[PDB]
């Protein structure tokens, strides 16, 4: 409706460009593939923010049954590209 | 000409003449004009031309009538050669007192709106006409049913010839 | 089984042997055909000329020559002063009351 | 007079114009949204000719331009009244509907329907106007079932949407019960004047009123959304903004007001009726107002605002003011539809963002629609001079210097102080204070559809109420002599608002706790009135048709009477006369009973 | 083809046509006898013209 | 949504305006 | 009338001299001139019928009911093309006779003269649509149908020969032009309380009368959709029609015997108009709503006001049409989904656009919007039933709500929504259908226009 479509290089730049503002992961590190728990020690009451960071960015609600099951910053940007119908 | 003024009253007009006490001009006085040139004299026109096709076939129709035949209280009982034309008679009588009606109810309509705030005082005269007209209708022709017939309302003039004379014996009592 | 029976038979989807078909008729010939009557008697004649003959009717139940009657007895009435509409149905003069 | 009649009628037919060329298809597609704003263009303009008529020379006339039924004595033919309030309201309509429009043209750009939208947004005009123009019952009620028919069709736009259709379901169902009335209205003018013209009514002028006039205020009720029949309105928000703005705000819901108007002569005579009227209205305009004090979706806060407006026509109607509740119709039309477009133009921006608590700072990003949204705010609360202040503070001068209810009185300049809150909350959390919309937002108003639409109502909610109030004949006594106090009760009732406003907001800034009341619940609950209605009314009604109507009569005590047990009956006499072994020994015993009892019991031998 | 498999196939296209035209004359048929009043009633009996005959057939 | 001055959006900035 | 009787006979040679694949052509072609020329009828006059012969007459309630009698069987013909595709030859013209044979017994049923002639035909329309029903329907249930739909109507039928046969015995004729002058008052006594209830009571479980309707959900819901137009059109206004004027010889008892039927009939308005609100089944929610719309009937015509014959006469003519239309519309997605549930089929506004506004139309009119000829007829009736009670405004007002609602519920669970997934055969509309649905609305559309020639003899 007169907005500029989304892109693959758009979601991902915006879901790394929120974590880089998050004060509990060191930007250095931060890339695509960096779990969350594991790779980062976040515990999943974090994890639970760093989601709603998230869907207040994109400004649409992700259900926690699916929320919880995202663990990689490109799991968010694979999720949202295909709930939000992008393909290139 | 059009119709009849006599059954379709209408008042003498009374029309303020213009008597301007400005400056500025007044669009309706050009509009009016305006309105003569683009629309009155282009509709007239071909209306003229309309017209005088019509004179040059010029052919008529005419207005039924019918006679005055023996009403029921004129026949026999079970006598439906003499019953049927005395219903018939009815009920065409019936349909004119309908339209009647619907006349005198024109006026009272028309009145009131002729009068504008006035209507409460000017239009007292067709207000009791009206009156009038509605009990005589609604005397010989309410609460006969639908399968209403002129059997049946000459049973109704009979039920009240009876009380009204009824009442003169009471009446004429003291 | 508890008999020989024929398996319920499929549905014949009638746009696939003739897609621009009317619904009608299998045969196209006579598809086409059915398509007319109904259309030409079902639209053209009956709806179109069936209204304009309804819409011309002679005087459907005389009620234009109720008002046009009507208007005559209003005139003669109110000029010579007679009421409008009279209150007896029928004549006094030629009833009798039971006593 | 040629000219007043020809130039009234030609401004209904040039609307339907548009419907008859899309029924076979004589024109171009993909220019239909603007073949119809053109024709509303032209359709107001030609509309001032006989206003300005009126205007000069008073001049009122009625058109019965075809005979159409005679039911015996009744006569029925299509009418058409040109009046003060036929020539007045009809420009207005086509002027905010003209605005309405064009705004569509922006606001509905990418729906593939836009021309059934535009169609049906056009049906509904006409069938307001024969509403409006209607100078008998019959044909008045034509319009009146289509304004709603309409509406039906326009709130349930998005049909995919669940609650689309609840809420279209639920405008039918609560107007049908105000139809009732209207109904009642037109037998009992059958059976005791013999007539549903007006011109006949008001010429009888009827004593015993009570009767006709409860039925036509129980369909203004419905209609116009008062206290019993409100919730639909606040619901029907699930239309397509532009549909919110014309039909629910401005041309529609003011149809039951309406009503009421065209009965004054009536109505005036009957202290009853002004009595109910009045507090009907009273409650309304209180109750409603105070649920707009806490709702948070913008369209949901408008749509209030427009029942309080509602309800203070109908108190005027009430205290016996019959031409200044149709002069709030007028200007109330013109900022109202304003504030719906401003919202409309804030939702587009964010994303189908429609909650305040998810907007802000906006007053710097969008400055056309904030000057718009402030001057429509200024208007609606009666800011001096401006359009509504000549129609809404001479409705309050004249209900403080009358014979009026007092507790209704109470309500209605309480309800006033509430007019200043709602709005300043909007404007407190839609321009002010820091954002709070989503990071990627376009906020664009460059369009130059959505601004000169806009910036046509701009100029009407300013001088609207100035031109409208210098220019129409006085029809009554205007009351100009009263206590100062009672004077200026709405400045310092909507002033006191502001300030009582403005504090209120402040305090959520500080970094205090919330604690939940039974006051912030009850207004945030639309009052429970659609909670418990909209769910133990249906509860009740649906079960009995399934327990009691379907299954307990139909299926099963109907059944039982007559086919079950007379059938149950022949097939147990069916046994006993066939439950024969065969046996001769037995058949002719029984020829010699037979034989015997037709001699002892019966003497059929004598 | 010509005056066959043309006529074979389309003939029945006269039935219901030619019912109502046999239909329409019965009709006429039975309002003969039913001449008892004609021109007889109490409200349209008038004299023949000199060309006319009967009020109606 | 269609016609009219173009304006290209922004990121966390307040937005360009004519 | 033999200007329509003959060539209604000639239809069945028609049918079985045609070609084996012009069946349909021919009859549906033919029958429609059959309709073209029924329009003659129209030669009313303001105080008196058009008596034909000493058998057949016809008159401003008959004419209308004429017309809509010729005007179905084009389109039950057209209706009936889909179902019959795969059925024998003989079969296919068997009933399309069955059809013929029906319009033929009903062409005279509404002219017939003498009571006595108007019972055997009004009595012979059982046999055809009897057969129509247990022969062509679909399901188990159709024997059982067709034996309600028999013993319902017999067992109402047969009291009224004995009284039609006395009253020609006490009064020499059964003609109806003599009966308007030799009628006599019916003084009140238990012999004539048993005479008033034989003569209603065969009109009344055709109706149907609330009560001793459990035989329509049953006769309408299982008969093919031929059959079910024509019953609910054209066969509920045999009752309608023979009220109308049985009710001439049964005064000034009508006035009394009334008040157990008119309740019956005010209060199950809404006792059928809620069952529709719940009902799983969409030719059983249109089946319930003839019920509710014939109620009304009932009541206009016991209370005897010219207003009430007036509206009488249009809510016959007004729900004959828009009956039929919906049980077209709700045939024509049974055609597609082969069932009858309701919420089996949704949101089929985006799969067919044009289908879903018929739905639109036919839902406005079943809901009386103005000034649709259902409102004019149904206004009528509520504004003759204030005059007789004025709390009778309360029950016809509470059914107009109700009414609103089973209408706009069924276009809004099949019309709007989101469409069922596993549904795939959704076909688009033929052009036979289309040209159905706009045989039935435009012409019921049309009649707003100029409605005087279907507000009966009272006009
Ligand atoms: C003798 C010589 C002449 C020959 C005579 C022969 C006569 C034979 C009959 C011929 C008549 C023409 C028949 C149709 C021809 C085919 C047209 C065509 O091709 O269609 C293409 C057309 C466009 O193509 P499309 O875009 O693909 O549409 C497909 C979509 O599905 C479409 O979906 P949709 O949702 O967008 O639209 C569906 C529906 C509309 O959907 C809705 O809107 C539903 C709600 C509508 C009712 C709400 C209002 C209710 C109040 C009505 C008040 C009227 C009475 C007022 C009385 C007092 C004031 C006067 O369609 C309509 O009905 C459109 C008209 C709406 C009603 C208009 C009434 C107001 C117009 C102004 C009237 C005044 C004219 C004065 C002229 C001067 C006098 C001469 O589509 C269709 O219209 C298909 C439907 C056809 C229905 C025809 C029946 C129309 C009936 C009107 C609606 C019912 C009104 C009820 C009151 C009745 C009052 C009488
Ligand atoms: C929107 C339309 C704009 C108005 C159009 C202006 C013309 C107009 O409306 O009036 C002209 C007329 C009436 O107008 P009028 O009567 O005022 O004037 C006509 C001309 N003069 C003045 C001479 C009388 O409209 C009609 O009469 C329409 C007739 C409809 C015919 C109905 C039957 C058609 C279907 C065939 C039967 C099959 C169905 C069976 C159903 C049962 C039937 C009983
Ligand atoms: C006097 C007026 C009333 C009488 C009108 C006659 C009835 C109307 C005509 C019948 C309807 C039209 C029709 O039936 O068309 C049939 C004919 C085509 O039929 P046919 O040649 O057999 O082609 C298909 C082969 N399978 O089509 C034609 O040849 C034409
Ligand atoms: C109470 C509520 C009302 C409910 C109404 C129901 C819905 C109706 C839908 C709206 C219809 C609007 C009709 C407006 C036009 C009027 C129709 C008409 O022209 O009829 C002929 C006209 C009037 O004739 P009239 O004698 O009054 O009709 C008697 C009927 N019983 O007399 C005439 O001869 C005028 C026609 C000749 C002039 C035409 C000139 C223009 C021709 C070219 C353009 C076409
Ligand atoms: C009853 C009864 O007692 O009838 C008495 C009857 C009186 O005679 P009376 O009235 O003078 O007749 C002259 C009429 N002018 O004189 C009579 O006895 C005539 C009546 C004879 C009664 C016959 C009884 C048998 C009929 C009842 C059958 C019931 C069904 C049973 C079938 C088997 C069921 C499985
Ligand atoms: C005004 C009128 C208002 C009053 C109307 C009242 C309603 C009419 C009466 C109900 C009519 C009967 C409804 C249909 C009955 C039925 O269908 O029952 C079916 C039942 C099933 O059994 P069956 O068919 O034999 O087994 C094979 C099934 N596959 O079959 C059976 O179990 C046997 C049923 C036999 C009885 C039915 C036939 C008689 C019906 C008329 C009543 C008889 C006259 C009364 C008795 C006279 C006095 C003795
Ligand atoms: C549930 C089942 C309910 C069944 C109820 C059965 C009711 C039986 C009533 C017997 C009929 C009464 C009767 O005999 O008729 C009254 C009268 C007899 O006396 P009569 O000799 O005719 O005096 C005048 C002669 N010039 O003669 C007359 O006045 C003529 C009466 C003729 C009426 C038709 C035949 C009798 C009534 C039929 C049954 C009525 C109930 C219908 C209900 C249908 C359901
Ligand atoms: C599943 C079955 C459905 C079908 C049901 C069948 C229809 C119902 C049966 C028909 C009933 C007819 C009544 C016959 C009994 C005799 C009536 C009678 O004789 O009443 C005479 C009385 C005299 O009238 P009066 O008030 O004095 O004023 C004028 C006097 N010249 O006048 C009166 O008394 C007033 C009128 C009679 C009283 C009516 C009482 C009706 C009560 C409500 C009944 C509702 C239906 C019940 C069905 C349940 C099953
Ligand atoms: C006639 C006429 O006027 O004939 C015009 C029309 C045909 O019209 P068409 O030119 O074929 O267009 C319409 C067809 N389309 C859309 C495919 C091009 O006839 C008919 O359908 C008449 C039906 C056949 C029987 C007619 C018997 C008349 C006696
Ligand atoms: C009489 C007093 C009128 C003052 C109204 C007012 O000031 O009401 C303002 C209040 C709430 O204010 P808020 O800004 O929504 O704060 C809410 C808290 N938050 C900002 C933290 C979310 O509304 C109400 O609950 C009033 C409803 C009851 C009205 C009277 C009954
Ligand atoms: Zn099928």
């Amino acid at each position: 409706s007169d907005a500029p479509p989304l892109t693959l290089e758009g979601i991902k730049d915006r879901v790394l460009y929120v974590l880089k503002l998050y004060d509990k992961i060191d930007p250095e590190k931060l890339s695509v593939n960096s779990h969350f728990m594991k790779d980062l020690g976040l515990d999943s009451l974090d994890q639970v923010e760093i989601i709603m960071a998230m869907e207040d960015e994109f400004g649409f609600e992700i259900p926690d049954i699916d929320a919880e099951k995202l663990m990689c910053p490109q799991e968010i940007v694979d999720y949202i590209a295909d709930k939000k119908d992008v393909y290139e | 000409d059009s119709w009849d003024k006599d059954v379709y009253p209408e008042p003498p007009r009374r029309t303020p003449a213009p008597s301007p006490q400005t400056s500025l001009p007044n669009p309706i006085t050009y509009l009016t004009k305006a309105f003569d040139l683009l629309v009155d004299r282009p509709v007239t026109l071909v209306r003229e031309f309309i017209e005088r096709q019509h004179a040059k076939n010029k052919y008529y129709y005419y207005h039924r009538e019918f006679r005055r035949v023996p009403d029921i209280t004129e026949c026999q009982e079970k006598d439906v050669l003499c019953m049927f034309e005395a219903e018939m008679q009815w009920r065409r009588d019936y349909k004119v007192d309908q339209e009647i009606v619907n006349i005198i109810q024109e006026r009272l309509k028309a009145c009131q709106q002729r009068e504008g705030e006035s209507h409460r005082q000017n239009c007292a005269k067709e207000l009791e006409q009206f009156t009038q007209v509605v009990k005589a209708y609604q005397d010989r022709y309410h609460d006969l049913g639908a399968h209403y017939s002129a059997r049946k309302c000459l049973a109704k003039q009979k039920q009240r010839m009876l009380a009204e004379r009824k009442a003169a014996k009471e009446a004429a009592a003291a | 089984l508890r008999w020989q029976e024929d398996p319920e038979p499929e549905d014949e989807n009638l746009y696939e042997k003739n897609p621009d078909s009317h619904g009608y008729d299998k045969d196209p010939a006579v598809d086409i055909w059915n398509m007319r009557v109904v259309f030409f008697f079902g639209f053209s004649i009956v709806l179109v000329l069936g209204s304009t003959f309804v819409a011309y009717l002679p005087d459907y139940r005389m009620q234009e020559w109720a008002r046009r009657e009507a208007e005559r007895l209003v005139k003669y009435r109110e000029a010579h002063g007679l009421p409008i509409m009279e209150s007896n149905c029928f004549d006094p003069s030629k009833i009798q009351l039971p006593e | 007079m040629n000219m007043f009649s020809s130039l009234s009628l030609v401004t209904l037919l040039l609307l339907t114009m548009p419907i008859m060329m899309m029924s076979f298809n004589t024109y171009k597609p993909s220019n239909y949204p603007l073949y119809v704003k053109t024709a509303i263009s032209y359709a107001f303009i030609t509309s001032m000719i006989p206003t300005m008529m009126f205007i000069h020379s008073g001049q009122e006339l009625i058109i019965s331009n075809w005979h159409w039924l005679t039911i015996q004595t009744l006569k029925l033919s299509l009418s058409f009244k040109m009046d003060y309030f036929s020539m007045m309201f009809i420009p207005v309509a086509l002027f905010v509907t003209w605005s309405i429009m064009e705004f569509s043209m922006w606001y509905m750009y990418s729906d593939p329907n836009i021309n059934k939208f535009f169609k049906y947004l056009l049906l509904f005009l006409i069938t307001m106007l024969i509403l409006v123009t209607a100078n008998n019952l019959f044909q008045l009620f034509i319009g009146w079932e289509g304004v709603g028919i309409m509406s039906f069709l326009l709130i349930g736009w998005w049909y995919g949407r669940a609650d689309a259709n609840t809420a279209a379901l639920q405008a039918i169902l609560y107007n049908r019960i105000g139809d009732i009335g209207f109904i009642l209205a037109m037998a009992w003018f059958l059976t005791n004047l013999n007539t549903w013209d007006l011109q006949q009514i008001f010429m009888l002028n009827p004593s015993d009123s009570n009767m006709p006039l409860i039925g036509l205020a129980l369909a203004a009720t419905g209609k116009s959304a008062q206290f019993g029949l409100h919730p639909w309105l606040p619901s029907a928000m699930e239309g397509p903004t532009p549909v919110s703005a014309l039909l629910h705000s401005s041309t529609m819901v003011v149809a039951g007001i309406f009503l009421l108007i065209r009965f004054y002569p009536l109505t005036e005579n009957n202290k009853y009726i002004q009595s109910i009227t009045l507090c009907l209205g009273a409650i309304t305009t209180l109750f409603t107002a105070m649920c707009a004090l806490t709702q948070n979706d913008i369209k949901k806060i408008i749509a209030f605002s427009t029942s309080s407006q509602l309800g203070l026509m109908m108190v005027t109607i009430g205290i016996n003011q019959p031409y200044l509740a149709f002069l709030h119709i007028c200007t109330h039309a013109f900022f109202k539809a304003m504030l719906f477009m401003c919202s409309g133009s804030i939702i587009h921006s964010l994303n189908d963002e429609q909650d305040i608590r998810k907007m802000g700072g906006l007053f710097k990003a969008m400055p056309f629609t904030t000057t718009a949204l402030i001057v429509g705010s200024l208007a609606l609360t009666g800011m001096p001079f401006l359009t509504g202040f000549y129609s809404k503070d001479l409705i309050i001068e004249a209900a403080n210097t009358s014979y009026t209810n007092a507790w209704a009185l109470l309500m209605t300049l309480i309800a006033t102080s509430f007019t200043a809150i709602y709005s300043t909350r909007i404007i407190f959390f839609a321009l002010l204070g820091q954002p709070r919309f989503p990071t990627l937002v376009n906020i664009n108003e460059n369009n130059p559809l959505l601004i000169n639409s806009i910036k046509r109502l701009l100029i009407g909610s300013l001088f609207a109420g100035y031109i409208i109030s210098n220019n129409i004949p006085p029809t009554t006594i205007p009351q100009m002599t009263m206590p100062y106090y009672l004077k200026t009760t709405a400045l310092i009732v909507t002033i006191l608002g502001f300030i009582l406003a403005l504090e209120i907001s402040n305090m959520t800034k500080n970094l205090k706790y919330h604690y939940p009341s039974n006051a912030f619940k009850f207004s945030t609950l639309l009052g429970y009135f659609p909670t418990i209605m909209h769910r133990l009314a249906p509860y009740m009604n649906l079960s009995m048709s399934q327990k009691s109507a379907s299954s307990l009569l139909d299926l099963i005590w109907l059944e039982a009477i007559l086919p079950k047990t007379i059938s149950l009956a022949q097939m147990k006499a069916s046994t006993l006369v066939t439950n024969q072994k065969g046996l001769i020994k037995l058949y002719f015993l029984s020829f010699l009973i037979t034989i015997l009892i037709s001699m002892i019991l019966f003497n059929f031998h004598e | 083809m010509n005056l066959l498999q043309v006529v074979r196939d389309h003939w029945v296209h006269v039935l219901v046509p030619m019912g109502f035209v046999f239909g329409y004359y019965l009709d006429r048929k039975n309002d003969e006898k039913l001449t008892a009043f004609r021109n007889k009633s109490l409200l349209y009996k008038r004299e023949l013209k000199p060309n006319e005959e009967v009020t109606w057939k | 949504a269609g016609g009219g001055a173009h304006i290209e959006p922004r990121y966390r900035q307040f937005p360009q305006l004519t | 009338m033999l200007k329509y009787i003959i060539p209604t006979i000639m239809l069945m040679p028609l049918t079985w001299l045609s070609k084996n694949n012009m069946i349909w052509v021919n009859s549906t072609a033919h029958s429609l001139l059959i309709s073209f020329t029924s329009l003659l009828l129209m030669n009313q006059f303001g105080d008196n019928s058009l008596n034909f012969s000493l058998l057949f007459f016809s008159d401003s309630l008959s004419t209308p009911l004429l017309i809509l009698t010729m005007w179905l069987l084009p389109l039950m013909l057209m209706a009936s093309q889909h179902h019959l595709s795969k059925e024998n030859l003989t079969r296919k013209k068997l009933f399309i006779t069955m059809l013929i044979s029906l319009q033929l017994f009903l062409i005279m049923t509404f002219t017939a003269m003498e009571l006595i002639l108007f019972y055997i035909l009004f009595e012979a329309t059982l046999v055809p649509t009897l057969i129509i029903i247990t022969r062509w329907g679909n399901q188990t249930e159709r024997l059982n149908a067709g034996l309600y739909f028999l013993f319902y109507t017999l067992a109402g039928s047969l009291p009224l020969l004995v009284a039609l046969i006395y009253i020609q015995n006490t009064v020499g004729s059964l003609n109806f032009l003599m009966l308007q002058y030799w009628v006599q008052p019916v003084h009140n006594s238990w012999s004539n309380v048993f005479m008033w209830l034989a003569c209603m009571m065969a009109f009344m479980v055709k109706m149907p009368l609330y009560g001793l309707h459990l035989w329509l959900p049953k006769a309408h819901v299982e008969a093919p959709i031929a059959g079910s137009m024509v019953l609910a059109a054209v066969l509920l206004k045999l009752g309608g029609y023979g009220m109308l004027r049985i009710t001439l010889i049964l005064n000034p008892m009508t006035d009394f015997m009334a008040y157990p039927f008119i309740m019956l009939s005010l209060w199950g308005m809404i006792m059928t108009s809620s069952i529709c609100l719940r009902q799983t089944d969409l030719k059983s929610l249109i089946a319930y709503s003839s019920v509710s719309h014939m109620a009304l009937v009932i009541v206009a015509i016991l209370i005897q006001t010219p207003w009430s014959y007036m509206g009488a006469t249009a809510l016959m003519i007004a729900h004959g049409l828009t009956s039929s239309m919906l049980f077209c519309l709700a045939n024509s997605n049974y055609e597609r989904i082969h069932s009858r549930t309701m919420i089996l089929a949704r949101g089929l506004q985006t799969l067919l656009p044009l289908m879903a506004t018929w739905w639109l139309l036919a839902s406005l009119t079943n809901l009386a919007l103005p000034p649709t000829i259902n409102l004019i007829g149904e206004l009528f009736v509520v504004m003759s039933t204030f005059s007789w009670s004025n709390i009778t405004i309360i029950l016809m007002g509470v059914n107009m709500v109700i009414t609103a609602l089973y209408s706009l519920y069924m276009l809004i669970m099949t019309q709007r929504g989101k469409y069922t997934y596993h549904i795939n055969n959704i076909s688009p509309s033929f052009t036979r259908e289309n040209a159905l649905m706009s045989l039935h609305i435009l012409p019921l559309l049309l009649l707003t226009l100029n409605p005087k020639i279907i507000l009966g003899p009272l006009y």
